[PDB]
């Protein structure tokens, strides 16, 4: 409403959430008790993406000085 | 300050995982700093936090 | 292991996508690092350092 | 609507199933 | 154990909640079993009985 003033502006599904909350808890027990890891997968990957950056950067920059045509 | 409670901090290690919470790009990537292996930071990728 | 798998198909997540996304950059990585190493081979380290 | 042409005839509760799968 | 704690917490449910009120309970007995042996210390026995 402070908002408004300065800019001249003028004016059932949370008992489904509540059950996913607890299967969401209870799976995360399991996987503690399993010595199971639900991110190792995510990061692993995020530390490839960075491999792919970087190789992409080298290989970029070998263009910018070589140009396009002598690398084809 | 309140000398009948005098406020300090104790150190202590997580015996188990805590419950994640959600902080700016910036402050996450000062926790990975910090605590290395022991953290993990995970972009929501609807919001960026 | 069981259970874990029913409840995991209950909050429609998925144990694998991790892992998926992972082994799809792997392969393009080998596919630039391909790229570079041929060009080593080509010009030689002297001229591309 | 091809029924209809051949014989002549002119024109909530999908959570607690969801649960009840995973039970 | 880990399991029984997500239940709980899912039925707002308060598994200390009788310990507690008990502990409350046990000091308010320590303070007038005190106000009651100070008058036995001062009256005496004979007199209190």
């Amino acid at each position: 409403q402070k908002y408004a003033s300065i800019v001249g502006v003028d004016l059932l599904e949370e008992i489904t959430k509540d059950h996913k909350v607890l299967a969401r808890q209870q799976l995360q027990v399991l996987a503690r008790y399993l010595k199971m890891d639900l991110d190792n997968g995510e990061r692993k990957f995020l530390k490839e993406k960075d491999t792919v950056a970087e190789l992409q950067a080298q290989l970029d920059y070998l263009n910018a000085e070589l140009g396009e045509f002598f690398v084809n | 300050y309140n000398p009948e409670k005098k406020e300090m901090i104790q150190e202590v290690i997580v015996e188990e995982d805590l419950e994640p919470f959600e902080a700016s790009k910036e402050t996450a990537e000062q926790f990975k700093h910090q605590h290395g292996d022991k953290v993990d930071i995970f972009e929501i990728p609807e919001t960026g936090e």
